[PDB]
């Protein structure tokens, strides 16, 4: 989620 | 004037499997779906792997598959880019990694990354390629400093990476390991700055030193640390001092990259992606822009939309529909329904569906609306909790809510499109009675409530939005290379 980016995996490590 | 309602109802985690065992889509009652599928014209299609821009193999997820949904077309995620322009060659011929060559060659190349190949954050395969590249091209000197992970992938793995990828220094003949870190000390992300400074003296400062690799990732074991927590070391007469970071997500290589940027001279500083690190590297890779999603377009035909969810699945119905954009279009409004406060959603399956179904139809009531994208988080937040009892009453009372949503939809001579972003619900127990709490790979399913019409029998995710744009009878632009699954 907010802590990444749509292109660097926001499905994981949130 | 007053409008007849188009909506697109997602069902998180909801897809299609045979076998009952484990199965709360089976097991649960939900008699307004099974009479929406039974009357009305239905099929599945794809929400994982290749066909979401994933790997091959990879299970969808909320975020790719409302991506692929608003976008009309694949987007493809970044891993899956790169792997392709090695596959396809455009890797060798990169501007930005030919002219590092060349730099070094006329000064006569550190390599940082995460080595594994959980490809979350890197794939080492692409480590593979720099250092292929750099045997073509002819560089003498090539040093790899390597982040250990233990995260993304078995907890004490290190071994197996550092083995295969000093069989390619062999087998290839250049590169060697100058240092070696836990990404617990080369990629923190909370400005724990004491852990950073132990990785960056491995780097060749003082610093733990070991002969190889191999003894010092097998001395911390011995210690009781694996590979996320090995405290960074040099490899013995293999790091002379000081490049490309080939890992791919910012988040955790930024403070690393900051630490390094922020005394040598005529340095020439690559990231395979721009990081969020404040200082000026050359970019290796460039992003897809993304234009032209399905709210876009709404907009450019002055269609009124709504965005609605919970809090769990408000970013996925507003950002990641909107193709990674969080302003709203022109038209569009958004209703957020506030999600229980509990640590695990098995408490509470219901979630805040009512509200959420209560809140639809008031804005359905306006009768101002053209297009709906809602999206009910419960089939795939409660079956995270692998138990499927809870799963089953999360998915009842999202389906006594789709009757009253779609039933009004119909009322006001609408047109529903009822389908699911990837899977989960649809298995919560293993075969040995386990839970069972990821996404699954099945296909899920879709109705269009719109008689005396067939549907292909297969498609994916992409072809959404353009089936949406059919039903509203609004022009598909090029950049959505989706096909609508109603048939003409
Ligand atoms: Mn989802
Ligand atoms: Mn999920």
């Amino acid at each position: 989620x907010q802590v990444t980016v749509w292109w660097a995996s926001p499905w994981e490590d949130c | 004037m007053a409008k007849k309602p188009t909506a697109l109802i997602i069902l998180d985690g909801f897809a299609n499997r045979e076998s009952e065992h484990g199965n709360a889509v089976k097991l649960a009652n939900k008699p307004n779906f099974d009479r929406y599928y039974n009357k009305y014209p239905t099929t599945q299609i794809e929400a994982s792997g290749l066909d979401v821009g994933l790997p091959e193999g990879q299970m969808g997820n909320s975020e790719v598959g409302h991506m692929n949904i608003g976008a009309g077309r694949i987007v493809y995620q970044s891993l899956t880019r790169i792997n392709k322009s090695i596959e396809d060659g455009d890797f060798f011929e990169n501007d930005v990694l030919n002219n590092a060559i060349a730099h070094v060659n006329s000064h006569d190349l550190h390599i940082f990354g995460l080595l594994s190949d959980g490809g979350v954050h890197s794939h080492y395969k692409h480590l593979f390629a720099l250092l292929e590249l750099a045997k073509k091209q002819g560089v003498e000197k090539v040093y790899v400093h390597a982040f250990l992970d233990g995260r993304d992938v078995d907890q004490k793995s290190a071994l197996k990476y550092i083995e295969e990828t000093e069989a390619k220094f062999n087998e290839l003949g250049i590169g060697q390991f100058a240092s070696v870190s836990g990404r617990y000390y080369a990629m923190d992300r909370d400005k724990r700055w004491e852990r950073e400074e132990k990785a960056y003296n491995a780097i060749n400062f003082d610093a733990p030193t070991y002969a190889t690799a191999k003894e010092g990732v097998e001395a911390s074991y011995n210690e009781g640390l694996t590979d996320e927590f090995v405290v960074p070391f040099i490899v013995e007469n293999q790091n002379d001092g000081v490049v490309i970071f080939y890992n791919f997500r910012p988040d955790r290589a930024a403070q690393l990259s900051e630490i390094f940027a922020n005394q040598v001279k005529d340095l020439f500083y690559a990231t395979f992606t721009k990081y969020n690190d404040n200082i000026d590297a050359a970019i290796v890779f460039e992003k897809v822009d993304l234009n032209n999603t399905i709210g876009e377009i709404a907009q450019n035909n002055n269609l009124t939309q709504l965005r609605i969810a919970e809090t769990e699945k408000y970013p996925h119905v507003t950002y990641f529909m909107s193709g990674g954009r969080n302003e709203e279009f022109k038209g569009e409004r958004r209703r957020l329904i506030d999600s229980p406060k509990v640590a695990t959603y098995d408490l509470k399956p219901e979630m805040s569906a009512y509200e959420v179904k209560d809140a639809l139809l008031e804005e359905l009531n306006k009768g101002d609306l053209d297009l709906i994208i809602l999206n009910f988080a419960n089939p795939d937040m409660v079956g995270h909790s692998g138990m499927l009892e809870p799963t089953i009453k999360a998915i009842e009372a999202v389906d006594e809510c789709l009757g009253e949503v779609v039933d009004k939809i119909l009322d006001m001579d609408g047109y529903a499109i009822i389908t699911a972003d990837h899977g989960n619900s649809d298995q919560v127990l293993t075969d040995d009675d386990q839970p069972m709490t990821t996404h699954t790979t099945n296909p899920v399913p879709v109705i269009v409530t719109k008689e005396g019409v067939t549907l292909r029998e297969t498609g994916r995710l992409g072809d959404l939005a353009p089936t949406l744009l059919d039903l509203l009878n609004v022009e598909q632009p090029e950049d959505m290379t989706g096909e609508s699954l109603i048939k003409h």
